[PDB]
């Protein structure tokens, strides 16, 4: 129900339009990103809404489904 | 430099006193530097700092230093007090008493206790904002554990008979907690002359830093609380202690000045804008918090949402209590801020009384 | 115990207080110093006078630190 | 005495703390300098140089923390 | 938070963070702190720590150097050489020496901002005591041949002073390769605090407050660590500003000899208009904290004002 | 001269009609040491000129303040 907002933020930070917004996609393998862009991505997700993500949970966010199932799993 | 009227922010009324920040600088420096540049004395310097802060807070409220516990603010202090006493005494004390004009956090905690199985009665307030002592004294049950009445109302600015409430609670072996967040350092408080058992203290309300508070828990006799389902940083604790000491030395001067400026604001507003009423009993009013209701301003005064639930408890009509203004005057408030605020208030009330809100209301 | 040094302390505290980068702190400082010296006027106990002078010197140090550091953070 | 995830955590901490600068030039300079620094020092193999860069990064993180918080206590709107 | 067009320097947070503990302890001194600051200033300019003296600014450094050497040789060396485009303090000190009986020659600068080495080498007298030439022209943004001037002065046994206030931390300086004998340094030029400066006094055979000294040393250390990055960044931003102005105004020229430009100072001359409040020329400045938004806003406002002022003057 | 007497009248609470060029501060104007220090500081605030303590001590009459530089 809030996966579209996550995909919107990922699309905004990584510079991808609303057509390549595929669910279950790796950041480094399917979106052309690296560890630094990933850190800035997690910081963007925790930056849009006032919610915090620890380092252990942020390191596990290497795909899209990891980010979709971590902002809902910690409400 | 552009001024700001005395009704925009409630935090703007209590800025950080430069003496407090000056007390906090060395601990900020030794704090926000990662624990590899700290010296082999940080532990002692922090135990000593927190002990001095305890002595300052305690000395302001007439308590013993061992009775001061540092929290993250008056909210955590409230939860510790009500939920601590209630959850610790779930054996033979399952009843709690409070007022309908308390802060939102206290009411929320009492609703949480009600959801977990505690019986709570919310005492109504009279049209003066003061509770009826006969209603409180007649509402104590054999299983009543805690009575929580704030010392000053943050919306109307009226003082509750804290000493008498403490006398009534101690006369029936009932614990007495008070939310003194809007009262500490501004009006005199003695935890011994007033039969107070638990007290909540906010740092940024007394010109201290944000994110720090305190709670007084009596030890003679010993009052106990249950831990809630963490450690506040040292520079903020130092700041709370410094703010309490400065407040103790400046309370009389600040009260005289704030009374003068408050009377200036109210007299200048009533002199030019008729049909204005002041909420709260003037004979038991603290001057720092003013709350004025204006008559013929239909709709809402925007500067969809809910009205004021404190003004509804003092028997004020929906439309009258809907558009109301809470002015704040503090230690650093200047006369120019007061005159600019009364001018802006006159302009806005005069403008809004000749208009109707239907235009902005229909914007879809 | 110093006659001219008390006036020099008043002058120094006013001059340093006028350099506050903030309006509320500057106005409060000048007002509180003025009202403070005016209120403690005609005090005879030399111990109380010495105490007031000591507090005035410490507060002068506070005003100095806060004015200088605040000025170092005061972006204009 | 550092790993990869600890370096990424250091990057996250320095970006998070740098974004809390009350001034525009300091915030932009900090974020820009950290981004360019990690991107430039990417793919370094000599462990001595990596350890040196990490230590300097921790020192600079302490500077950013102190300056952000103290400046925030002085930042009058 | 709005912007401000590109026409001191801001206080680098590392510097303020370095001087905070000393500021705290200063109201209500450290030999170690002042020794570390001395080592930092010396390490930036390639000197030994024992050769660094802290002053209240580059003004006091200039007066100490020029007036010190001149007043020491008031016996048989009453002639000094400097530039007519020096800072106001240097010119004022030379005018004071002229009032005391010293003959001073103010060498002119060419249209490129660089001094004529043939004119300088031909202006040395047998009774010349000191040659004072600024390191960079702060108005046109051109570098002076400091190393060559130092070689000429050391070959002729005459002391060489330089005002590096606008050059330290912005261009590389080695006090030995350039054969410098005296140098002036200003703190608030290199993102350090105001009210502190330094002077290099050569010692080899070829009461300023402590928080301010600490601040100067910290500014020098940060400058030493950031000189390359700041040079690339400021060079990019300068080329962006100049190129973006040239793309829209096909008649603006940049004053100063290229290939001898330090990137921080740009000087552009406009044809039929002058005096732009926000022939004569306009000097844009770009520093460590200058953002691309400030550059683009400055180019936009500059194009708008030039176009308007050209559309308000009857010409063709 | 208008700024000196105007500032003295403004700080000491005197209108532009009781602005006498020859009145003692402590005996004819109802002032004290504090009002004197604040007055001299106000004079240093009107025009960008500073007055040392020694020259300020000699300012016991109105004519001393009227054009001293
Ligand atoms: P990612 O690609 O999946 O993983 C990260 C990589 C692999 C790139 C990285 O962790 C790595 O291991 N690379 C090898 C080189 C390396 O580890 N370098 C260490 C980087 S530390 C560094 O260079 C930081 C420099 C300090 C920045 C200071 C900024 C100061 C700002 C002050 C503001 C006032
Ligand atoms: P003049 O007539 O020559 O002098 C006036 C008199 C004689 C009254 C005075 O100079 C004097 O000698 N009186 C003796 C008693 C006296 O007043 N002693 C000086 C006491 S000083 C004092 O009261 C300290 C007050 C300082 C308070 C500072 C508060 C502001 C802090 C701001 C923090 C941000």
């Amino acid at each position: 129900t809030i996966e579209e907002r996550v995909k919107k933020i990922i699309g905004e930070q990584l510079g991808v339009k609303q057509e390549e917004v595929t669910n279950n996609a790796s950041f480094v393998e399917d979106l052309g990103a690296d560890s630094l862009d990933t850190v800035e991505l997690v910081m963007a997700l925790e930056e849009e809404f006032d919610t915090e993500i620890p380092d252990e949970e942020a390191e596990k966010i290497t795909t899209v489904q990891a980010a979709i199932d971590y902002i809902n799993g910690h409400q | 430099e552009m001024l700001r009227p005395l009704y925009m922010d409630v935090q703007a009324t209590t800025p950080l006193d430069p003496r407090v920040l000056d007390a906090m600088l060395p601990y900020l420096i030794n704090y926000y530097g990662n624990p590899h540049s700290r010296t082999h004395a940080y532990g002692w310097e922090s135990e000593a700092a927190m002990e001095r802060a305890r002595q300052q807070v305690a000395s302001l409220i007439g308590a013993d230093p061992r009775e001061i516990i540092f929290t993250s603010g008056a909210t955590e202090s409230n939860n510790i007090a009500i939920k601590g006493v209630a959850r610790f005494y779930r054996s033979r004390k399952k009843h709690l008493i409070t007022t309908q004009t308390e802060h939102k956090c206290v009411l929320d905690s009492c609703r949480s206790l009600e959801a977990e199985g505690f019986q709570v009665t919310y005492l109504p307030v009279q049209k003066s904002g003061i509770i009826d002592l006969k209603e409180l004294e007649a509402a104590i049950q054999p299983d009543t554990s805690l009575v929580s009445v704030m010392t000053v109302n943050n919306e109307i600015g009226v003082k509750q008979p804290i000493a008498e409430i403490g006398r009534i609670c101690s006369s029936r072996k009932v614990y007495f907690h008070t939310d003194a967040a809007q009262a500490v350092g501004k009006i005199p408080l003695d935890v011994n002359d007033m039969k107070i058992d638990l007290m909540s203290i906010s740092g940024h309300k007394i010109y201290g830093p944000k994110g720090v508070g305190a709670i007084y828990i009596r030890r003679r006799p010993r009052v106990r609380v249950e831990a809630l389902q963490g450690t506040v940083p040292t520079p903020l604790v130092v700041g709370l202690g410094a703010a309490c000491e400065v407040a103790q030395q400046e309370m009389e001067y600040d009260h005289k000045r704030i009374s003068k400026l408050s009377e200036r604001l109210i007299q200048n507003i009533m002199k030019s804008l008729p049909d204005v009423v002041m909420n709260g009993d003037p004979k038991h009013h603290y001057p720092g918090c003013i709350n004025l209701s204006f008559a013929y301003v239909e709709g809402e005064s925007l500067l969809s949402l809910e009205p004021s639930y404190v003004l509804r408890a003092i028997g004020t009509d929906e439309d009258l209590a809907h558009s109301s203004i809470r002015f704040g005057i503090g230690r650093f408030t200047t006369e120019e801020e007061v005159d600019y605020t009364v001018e802006k208030c006159i302009q806005h009330v005069k403008r809004l009384r000749e208009m109707s809100p239907l235009w902005e209301m229909v914007q879809d | 115990s110093s006659r001219a040094q008390v006036l020099a302390l008043y002058r120094a505290m006013l001059r340093e207080s006028k350099r506050f980068s903030a309006y509320n702190y500057r106005t409060y400082a000048v007002r509180r110093i003025r009202d403070a010296f005016r209120e403690n006027k005609n005090v005879k106990d030399p111990v109380e006078i010495q105490t007031l002078v000591n507090k005035a010197k410490r507060d002068l140090g506070v005003i100095r630190r806060q004015v200088h550091i605040g000025q170092l953070y005061s972006t204009d």
